[PDB]
């Protein structure tokens, strides 16, 4: 009832936890999150344009 | 977890563990004869140290009522007394519902009941709490036969 | 020999202890000077 | 006990189910104090145990 | 404490996990 | 009724268990917080472990 | 102990460039400071013979360019460059690290681009510059047509021809680059090897060992060459005669006691390989080579 | 090389050692320590016993030079324990002590670089200094290179110095002996009845009298002095940066409760009174004032200038001023976070902020995860408001430990003391400098392997042990960065990419951009497989650096795809023609589609050396499985 | 607003701190000494938000990349102290905010700080439960060094030198052989198939777990995919200050080089030892030090390798019954045992495919593909498949 | 893009030589390394466009 006509959850390949976030560095940092932001955005718009 | 504490083969990383500290304990006081000195200045320095150092930490633990207790804190004592006559107003006129004697015992306890070291004692012995140590601070509990290298004396208070 | 020689001339290192600091007053408008 | 107590019968006294959310939130803080003094007792004897070890291996 | 870097038989495994078992009972074959 | 699940045997020797448990946990959380090593392992262990126990003395 | 300033030290921080620094100095910066003579003997080497005020009427924009673009070549690198000449071979320098500093040095050019640009001096002044890998190809070629006039007559042989010398410009600049990045590193190994060869298996009594083993290799790869181009068995069992296979051949048996068995074994116990098959000394039905 | 607590020194006494001249007393040394110039400098008996060990331990170590060069425990000139001493003439030890000359030469450049900084940061190793034996010159020279450089605003340096004036007439009678010469340039400052003038109007104005601003703005300065109790640099810097923003009932509120308006209008007024008749012989914040420039070239402000000076270079007390204007903190520096949480009590509910993050195109937050994500942030917000006591006391206490003495190379920094400094380092230079002398000691100790050599029957031993290419030599394939980037760049879709794949980078802006972005992604992967060659034999740092190969590999192959996909469909051309021609020779595309499919970096096996294992699958995954 | 606040202190030549030991500020050893801001997050658990450097290797890397940028933070200082007299001549607070505003825009100093992309709800939550975005943009405290990073060249060299990495391959290898010849000798004791046989005995006790009706709604239940089954992870006590802080310390101390330690401990202590030294006498020790560092540790790493491995003679070298008398123990390691298992397979191996001649030994998968694959052909083949995630032929 | 090609041809020439050798070779065979097939790859041969003027 509530679910109907939504995107899928939106999944990150390779995400990773807090445990190896605190050992990435401050480049790595921004790079994870540039790569977790496009993944997202991409599924985001691909269930847009399919929608 | 709440399943690996069920009495059953579950739990094995805690268990073997019991066991093993269980038999290295009894195999020091029993083999080791390297462990029988008088004690000495170093000796008394270092349990001393030790003493202090174990007494300094603290058990951590969070509790979300505690927490939202301590979060009101202390506000007033006569509070109580100023707030009667405010109440006076409106809550006689409102019908209240009575609580149930269970609860009206717990405010009782809660209120006139404090926590006592004879309380903590009660507690420890409704549980059987046997001690890692009760068996060697024993006086003359542990038979010639029983002190073995194979003998299984120290699991006799095993019990399912 | 090179052992022997190696822990007499390190031992000073390991061991320089320390010496005592002079204290100044702190004033609550400047710092007092010394000589 | 003086001040969290008395506000909470207070402000709830006059709301049926006010003070049933009050019932039921003393007894997860009773629940709490519980398990809090089953802690205690465990520390206290994790502590003795561990003193008289290491006196033991010292 | 299975060792890292370590070549192991194909008919068996270090058995640190499901995709690594003791024993292997899938074949290699098609 | 004849869920076997309903029953819930209401016998001391689970809290014994989570006792030794936990006492496991703790003397290693206390052994660790004296040589300045990381704990977290333990406070994750310990909160799982409190989270069972304030379910099994409910 | 009087107080008294010393005339020679106050004349010596005057005259100090620490203090009070000239306003062409004070522009460049200390990276800059330190790599001028790197820049300075590539733009020298570019343009053979240089005054000192044609390199100084250009020394900062080079610098410039160079920090800004080419920064990895000039910039010191540790692996590659050397602090001292006198001990740069024996203690800059390690024999097992020359391979690897070697290895390190030619990656690193082969990585590295370069650029360079031709004007055409012929007819219309357009002009190219092109940018070059390390590899010979290029990432990027283009042309400028601006400073070209109104005329548009070209062909398309002329701005071949400018590609082309673009082209050469910018393999020449990436030679002469790679030349200056690897210059004294590969002198000081020359003078390391050169003058430790007693350190080394080609020098002293294994420089015999290594001819016999070239002159060896080099009859083996013509017998290989002369064999359809399938190396001689590993142990000498293609030879005719008994003569031909060399002393380090393993056809030679070494077990004592070649005659009687349970004392031709590798080991104390015999072993078995894959079942029960004996593994100590196989059978020629059993050593099958089959693909 | 400085710690939080370290004594670089500011004398260089090399120079009379090398010419023979001893200190022999207390005298003597003080006579070398004095200079004979402006700027004179008080120092503290602790800094001075120090300096003296100093000297004499550099008079005890040049003698046993000089016994040393005479043989030309143990001296500086004896060898290690198990070395022995080439020929003094001799090329290589004539390098090596050059490169010991070299490197001791920027070791004492960068202490004293060092100790001009620490001098200049009014650290509590130099209590003061004076200006009394400076001339106009050297005061505008002061000016310039301490106050104009690091001072963004001008006014501010206006209110800094007449700021500077009042508190130090204020506190006048509690100051030193040394102090007394100011107050002669704080009364010689003068000040331009600018109000009187349009008065007597109801502007005619000297250009003198314009250059210096005017004195009621000292005035509203000797009340916010009054009000404020204002005693030393650290607290006028605070309340000078402070009072302009309109919150200073609240954000300058002292700790202590301030005096009442009244009482300090009554002690302004009677401060007027006086003044008139020496002369002879609230007030709103104050409007605009002359330029620096005329600051620094008239002499009419001379004095201003001076007592600027004076304040700047002293009034500068170890003490934090944020104990006296707590809320102060908060725009001085930046917050804490539990302090930020409090402020933004008001932030709604996290499930809220969750919701708004996500957007509508995704389901609405099922309530019981709503419920438990509040109750999650509510006991954060306690845990926060628990903590944040504990953490600041704590936090002071662990700088100043044994533990920061014994492992100073984390726990100690410069710039990290308990009380505030408005003239502390940007910790560049300060970084700078230690590089400096890092590079030195690396370079000293190179030189003394050459300095001295080990036994010819040693070396023999050793040469009878030849190196062998086959196993005995290091690998050409070390992991290192240029290695990581060359066999990625080799990669036929990479170098097509690199080279015609992507659009030319000159030519077009968009293509540059896109090379930017290749070139990054294939510096981070590179980068990772470098990390993870280094410590793969560490296992769970090969694990967390096996998981930054995996994002790195993955960003750059969906990078690579987009761009494939894009160069393969863009496919514009106009007329049929264009195609034919195309399609007759070795186009873009027809290059793209020879190469095949593209293998994706996230699968493949490269292991310590950016090659493919031999080892099999299972094994391989086994190993590079993420952490558990 | 936050990007002016930030452009102004890079500006500025203070500390934007002031030298205050602020909470939350971390003196990072790797960016310089810069402050960065690291809070102590109570979602994860008394755990400092900022990265946890693992070797010195990476220490060594970002030293050379602050030496990189060392030229880029000149020109950008010069244009600075540009900016600083433009705003000393400017009056108006105005028009100073809107240059402010728009140096920090043309320096992309917005761009320094990193904001969490999430949209699971306990990602957001891991972030939001404490300092926010908008935290974030409010404790923003810019560095010099990262602007010139946000726009510079690329380093290649990564700043380690030929003898620093001789060094690491050196204990790379010599890991990996203690690692090597440890995991043999429990081989040999036998414990592997004894923890073999301890699963096989176990596997009595256990029972079929079970599955679910529909399996691949109970995998996705216990995965909390689907629509309402998230489950917070359990709220964990954070730690005390003193060990969140002392962590995070350690972090870096045990990953800076010798050099660069010892440097800062003997300038640190020279304050306080009753025999100060200045210069010459100074570098004397600090290279004494350094080499006594050096041979202890490679007498350390020798001694604890003989100790583990129980290597050398068991007491006596000159017995009345032979030089050679071991007493062998149950489940315990041996020089001898050693020489024994490297005897065993090596003997008289003059090449590892040695025993080659026959296919069945020849064609053996254990220790790897290498032998097999004998043509470039089949080793792109091989790739091929292995990238396309196909079983390898 | 000609000159690409041109370079793509050189440098698979050189590899292709090489796998030659390798192929050919049974002495470094009999070392059961994969590591020499990638060893001296089609970048640290010989023929180097970077000594190419040289």
């Amino acid at each position: 009832n509530h679910v109907v006509g939504r995107a899928p959850e939106p999944v990150v390949p390779h995400e990773q936890p807090q445990e190896v976030l605190r050992h990435f560095s401050a480049e790595e940092r921004a790079m994870y999150e540039q790569h977790v932001k496009e993944q997202t955005s991409r599924q985001l718009g691909e269930w847009e344009r399919a929608m | 977890c709440f399943s690996s504490w069920n009495d059953g083969s579950e739990g094995y990383e805690w268990k073997s563990r019991a066991l093993s500290e269980k038999r290295s304990l009894a195999l020091e006081f029993l083999g080791n004869v390297n462990k029988r000195v008088s004690i000495h200045d170093a000796i008394r320095l270092k349990a001393d140290i030790n003493k202090k150092a174990i007494s300094n930490v603290s058990c951590p633990s969070f509790f979300s009522g505690i927490e939202g207790a301590d979060e009101d804190e202390d506000q007033s004592d006569m509070s109580l007394c100023s707030l009667l006559g405010v109440l006076e107003g409106e809550i006689e006129t409102d019908c209240i519902t009575h609580l149930s004697p269970s609860d009206a015992s717990l405010l009782k306890e809660e209120f006139l009941c404090d926590y006592d070291p004879s309380d903590t004692k009660r507690m420890a012995k409704w549980v059987n709490l046997r001690s890692e140590t009760s068996d060697y601070q024993s006086y003359g509990a542990i038979p010639e036969g029983e002190r073995s290298l194979w003998s299984a004396w120290y699991l006799r208070n095993i019990k399912a | 020999e090179v052992v022997e020689r190696d822990a007499a001339l390190m031992k000073k290192t390991l061991s320089s202890g320390r010496r005592l600091r002079h204290r100044v007053e702190s004033s609550r408008t400047h710092r007092n000077a010394g000589s | 006990k003086a001040r969290m107590l008395n506000r909470i019968i207070r402000s709830l006294k006059g709301g049926e189910r006010s003070i049933a959310e009050e019932l039921r939130a003393l007894h997860q803080q009773r629940k709490e104090k519980m398990t809090m003094r089953i802690l205690g007792i465990i520390e206290n004897d994790v502590k003795t145990e561990m003193e008289w070890l290491q006196n033991m291996e010292e | 404490p299975a060792a890292d870097l370590s070549r192991t038989k194909p008919h068996e495994g270090t058995g640190t996990s499901e995709r690594d078992p003791y024993i292997r009972t899938l074949h290699n074959q098609r | 009724a004849a869920d076997a699940s309903l029953f819930d045997p209401e016998n001391v020797h689970r809290l014994e268990n989570a006792m030794t448990h936990v006492k496991q946990v703790f003397a290693d959380y206390v052994h660790k917080k004296r040589e300045g090593v990381s704990t977290e392992a333990e406070r994750r262990m310990l909160a799982n472990l409190t989270a069972e126990l304030n379910l099994e003395t409910q | 102990t009087d107080g008294d300033v010393y005339m020679d030290y106050f004349l010596q921080l005057l005259r100090g460039e620490a203090f009070h620094q000239s306003h062409a100095q004070a522009g460049l910066t200390e990276a800059q400071r330190a790599i001028e003579p790197l820049c300075r003997a590539h733009w020298v080497v570019h343009h053979p013979g240089a005054d000192e005020s044609e390199w100084a009427t250009a020394r900062r924009s080079v610098l410039d360019h160079a920090m800004q673009h080419e920064r990895e070549w000039w910039f010191p690198n540790e692996m590659l460059d050397v602090k001292d000449v006198v001990t740069g071979s024996t203690n800059g320098l390690t024999p097992q690290m020359y391979p690897a500093a070697v290895r390190y040095g030619v990656e690193l050019c082969t990585v590295l681009t370069a650029e360079g640009k031709f004007v055409d001096e012929r007819g219309s002044g357009l002009s190219a510059r092109c940018v070059v890998n390390g590899t010979g190809a290029a990432e990027s070629v283009v042309f400028d047509t601006a400073n070209c006039n109104g005329t548009n007559t070209t062909s398309v042989e002329d701005a071949l021809r400018v590609a082309h010398g673009a082209l050469r410009s910018a393999q020449d600049r990436h030679n002469t680059l790679a030349a200056f990045r690897l210059g004294p590193l590969s002198k000081q190994s020359q003078v390391l090897l050169f003058c430790g060869v007693n350190a080394y298996e080609f020098g002293g009594k294994y420089a015999r060992t290594y001819a016999y083993a070239f002159e060896k290799a080099k009859k083996e790869l013509e017998a290989t060459a002369a064999s359809g181009f399938m190396a001689p068995s590993l142990s000498h069992e293609d030879t005719e005669r008994l003569s031909d296979q060399p002393t380090t051949s393993p056809s030679v048996d070494r077990f004592a006691s070649t005659t009687h068995p349970e004392q031709r074994k590798a080991q104390f116990v015999p072993r078995v390989g894959p079942g029960s098959t004996p593994l100590e000394d196989p059978a020629a039905d059993q050593k099958s080579e089959w693909s | 090389i400085t710690s939080r607590g370290q004594f670089n020194p500011i004398h260089n006494f090399s120079y009379a050692m090398e010419r023979g001249v001893r200190a022999r007393d207390v005298k003597a040394f003080e006579k070398l320590i004095t200079n004979p110039g402006p700027l004179r400098v008080a120092y503290t008996p602790d800094y001075l016993d120090w300096l003296h060990r100093c000297y004499k331990a550099k008079g005890t170590y040049m003698d046993a030079r000089a016994v040393a060069e005479k043989k030309f425990h143990n001296l500086p000139g004896a060898p290690p324990p198990g070395m022995f001493l080439r020929p003094a003439h001799s090329f290589r030890r004539l390098a090596g002590e050059l490169k010991r000359r070299r490197a001791q030469s920027i070791l004492d450049e960068v202490a004293r670089a060092q100790g001009m900084l620490d001098l200049f940061e009014r650290q509590p190793h130099f209590p003061a200094i004076h200006i009394d034996r400076c001339s106009r010159f050297h005061l505008v020279e002061l000016f310039k290179e301490m106050v104009l450089e690091r001072s963004l605003d001008s006014n501010m340096i206006w209110e800094k110095a007449l700021l500077y004036r009042a508190i130090l007439s204020e506190r006048k009678p509690s100051y030193p002996t040394s102090f007394h010469y100011i107050f002669t340039a704080v009364e010689d400052t003068v000040f331009a009845p600018t109000i009187s003038t349009p008065m007597e109007m109801a502007r005619s104005s000297h250009p003198l009298a314009a250059k210096c601003p005017t004195l009621e703005a000292y005035y509203y300065y000797v009340y916010l002095v009054k009000k404020y109790y204002i005693d030393n640099a650290v607290e006028a810097h605070v309340v000078l940066r402070c009072h302009r923003e309109p919150n200073a009932a609240d954000l300058l509120f002292s700790n202590p409760p301030p005096k009442d308006d009244t009482e300090i209008m009554k002690a302004v007024e009677l401060l007027r009174n006086a003044d008139i008749q020496r002369g002879v012989a609230p007030p709103v914040l104050p409007g605009a004032y002359p330029p620096i420039d005329m600051l620094w070239r008239c002499e009419e402000n001379l004095p201003l200038l001076k007592v600027l000076l004076f304040g700047e270079f002293n009034l500068i007390v170890s003490e934090n001023p944020f104990v006296k204007f707590p809320s102060a903190h908060g725009f001085l520096t930046r917050p804490y976070s539990t302090d930020s949480s409090r402020t933004l009590a008001d932030g709604m509910s996290l499930a809220n902020v969750m919701a708004e993050k996500r957007g509508h195109l995704l389901p609405s937050l099922p309530r019981n995860t709503a419920t438990s994500i509040d109750a999650r942030a509510q006991d954060i917000r306690r845990l926060q408001q628990k903590h944040h006591r504990d953490d600041i006391v704590s936090f002071q206490k662990l700088l100043r430990s044994t533990h920061a003495e014994d492992s100073p190379s984390a726990f100690s920094s410069y710039s990290d003391w308990s009380y505030f400094n408005p003239r502390a380092v940007r910790a560049e230079e300060r970084d700078r400098l230690t590089r400096k002398a890092v590079e030195a000691l690396k370079l000293y100790d190179s030189a003394t392997n050459d300095i001295y050599r080990h036994s010819f029957e040693d070396v023999q031993a050793c040469h009878t042990q030849r190196v062998t290419e086959r196993d005995r030599t290091m690998p050409p394939y070390l992991p290192t960065l240029p290695h990581f980037v060359a066999i990625i760049k080799k990669d036929p879709h990479i170098s097509f990419l690199l080279h015609i794949g992507l659009p030319d980078r000159n030519s077009s802006e968009e293509g540059s951009a896109k090379h930017k972005e290749l070139e990054k992604r294939i510096y981070y992967l590179a980068r990772a497989l470098y990390h993870t060659a280094l410590e793969y034999h560490n296992e769970t740092v090969r694990r967390v650096n096996r998981q930054k190969v995996n994002v790195a590999a993955s960003l750059l192959d969906n990078f690579v795809e987009q761009e494939w996909t894009t160069i393969l469909r863009d496919k514009h051309d106009v007329t049929d023609v264009t195609k034919t021609l195309n399609d007759t020779q070795n186009d873009k595309k027809q290059l793209a589609r020879r190469l095949g499919r593209y293998m994706l970096f996230a699968n493949r096996s490269l292991d310590d050396t950016g090659f493919p294992t031999d080892a099999r699958a299972d094994d391989y995954t086994r190993w590079m499985a993420p952490p558990s | 607003d936050w990007a002016s606040h930030m452009q102004r202190e890079l500006f500025g030549e203070v500390d934007p701190l002031g030298g205050q030991a602020h909470k939350d500020y971390y003196r990072d050893v790797t960016r310089g000494y810069s402050p960065q801001y690291a809070p102590r997050n109570f979602a994860n658990g008394g755990a400092v938000a900022y990265p946890h450097i693992q070797s010195p290797y990476e220490y060594e890397e970002a030293a050379h990349r602050r030496v990189w940028l060392d030229h880029d933070v000149d020109r950008m200082r010069e244009e600075f102290t540009q900016h600083r007299a433009s705003l000393r001549s400017l009056a108006s607070a105005q028009e100073r905010e809107e240059l402010l505003r728009s140096r920090a825009a043309e320096y992309q100093v917005a761009n320094t700080v990193h904001e969490s992309e999430s949209v699971h709800p306990i990602q957001q939550l891991y972030n939001s439960g404490g300092t926010s975005r908008s935290a974030l943009k409010q404790q923003a405290v810019a560095d010099r060094y990262s602007i010139a990073e946000q726009h510079s060249p690329l380093p290649l060299t990564t700043g380690v030198d030929r003898d620093a990495l001789d060094e690491a391959q050196r204990t790379k290898d010599r890991i990996l052989n203690d690692s090597f010849t440890a995991e043999n000798l429990l081989i040999t004791h036998g414990l592997r198939e004894k923890e073999k046989h301890d699963f096989t005995i176990l596997q009595r006790t256990v029972r079929i777990p079970f599955q679910g009706y529909d399996m691949d709604r109970f995998l996705a239940q216990q995965k909390g995919t689907p629509y309402g089954a998230q489950q917070l992870p359990p709220n964990v006590v954070p730690s005390s200050m003193e060990e969140a802080q002392r962590t995070l310390r350690g972090s870096s101390a045990t990953a800076t080089p010798l050099v660069d330690a010892v440097a800062q401990k003997v300038y640190a202590r020279n304050t306080v030892v009753d025999r100060p030294a200045i210069g010459e006498q100074l570098t004397e020790q600090i290279i004494n030090i350094m080499r006594a560092s050096r041979t202890t540790a490679e007498q350390q790493r020798e001694e604890e390798r003989a100790q583990r491995f129980g290597l050398g003679r068991q007491g006596a070298l000159v017995q009345d019954g032979g030089p050679d008398q071991r007493t062998l123990k149950k489940h315990t390691n041996d020089e001898r045992i050693v020489d024994a298992m490297l005897f065993q397979q090596n003997a008289y191996r003059k090449t590892p495919t040695d025993e080659h001649w026959n296919p069945y030994i020849r064609r053996s998968t254990e220790n790897g593909v290498g032998h097999l694959l004998q043509n470039k052909f089949d080793i792109m083949r091989r790739e091929d498949r292995l990238s396309k995630g196909e079983q390898d032929l | 893009t000609a000159l690409w090609d041109a370079t793509r041809k050189i440098r698979s020439a050189k590899e292709a030589a090489l796998h030659r050798s390798l192929s050919h070779n049974t002495r470094m065979r009999a070392s059961a390394d994969l590591k020499h097939w990638y060893e001296e790859d089609a970048n640290t041969l010989r023929p180097l466009a970077f000594e190419a003027l040289k």
